[PDB]
């Protein structure tokens, strides 16, 4: 009887360990001001942002995308011609933050890294246009 | 290599009459499972895929979102 009890205890312990591992693999820390998204495969990426909270998922389909809905600066240097057409090397400082609501579209459209492609783009465009318009 | 496989196949015990039927059913289930897996083109987040086909070239009227959308295997 003792051997059967020990075997059952071992089996239950192994099952509990497996369940705990599965549960652990289904969660990701959400540092305050982090709003993840679900990147699955049977749907791709869902339409619903993960708040700044611990929200569940299933394995091998989602790779925890722990976003950061906090603010960030950037410096854009632009060698712009002005109205009088000078070589104005303008480094603009820009503060920006994302929005918690529609992060899943942000991940689908671009992915995990988003700001680099756009910041120099629009900032240089607008600096060139505006300074071009305005005398040095 | 083939000789080893033949020896292994021969070494399998000649179980009861129902053992063969159970093995056949399990093999069919596994075949269906893999057909299901590779019959859904594994597209990733945000993407899409209409049927790039080898029958009828590639269709035009059928449109698919990202997710539950079945491929025909290798097709």
């Amino acid at each position: 009887m003792a051997a059967k009890v020990f075997e059952s205890i071992g089996k239950f312990g192994l099952a509990l360990a497996v369940a705990g591992g599965v549960v652990n693999s289904a969660l990701y820390n959400v540092d305050a001001g982090h709003r993840a998204v679900i990147f699955d495969r049977f749907r791709g990426v869902q339409d619903i942002v993960v708040g700044e909270g611990t929200h569940f998922l299933i394995p091998w389909v989602q790779k925890p995308i722990i976003f950061d809905c906090r603010s960030r600066p950037r410096n854009v240097p632009v060698i712009t011609g002005s109205k009088d057409l000078q070589n104005v090397n303008i480094t603009l400082r820009i503060l920006f933050r994302p929005v918690a609501s529609q992060l899943p579209r942000i991940f689908t459209s671009i992915g995990e890294d988003y700001d680099e492609r756009v910041l120099p783009s629009i900032t240089t465009e607008i600096l060139k246009s505006v300074v071009a318009r305005f005398d040095a | 290599m083939a000789q080893n496989l033949k020896d292994l196949a021969g070494r399998l015990p000649a179980g009861p009459r129902g053992m063969g039927t159970a093995l056949k059913l399990l093999l069919g289930a596994g075949a269906v499972a893999y057909g299901v897996r590779e019959s859904v083109f594994t597209v990733e987040g945000g993407h899409r895929a209409i049927f790039f086909n080898r029958i009828g070239g590639v269709q035009q009227d059928t449109i698919l979102a990202e997710g539950l959308h079945f491929r025909i295997p290798w097709f």
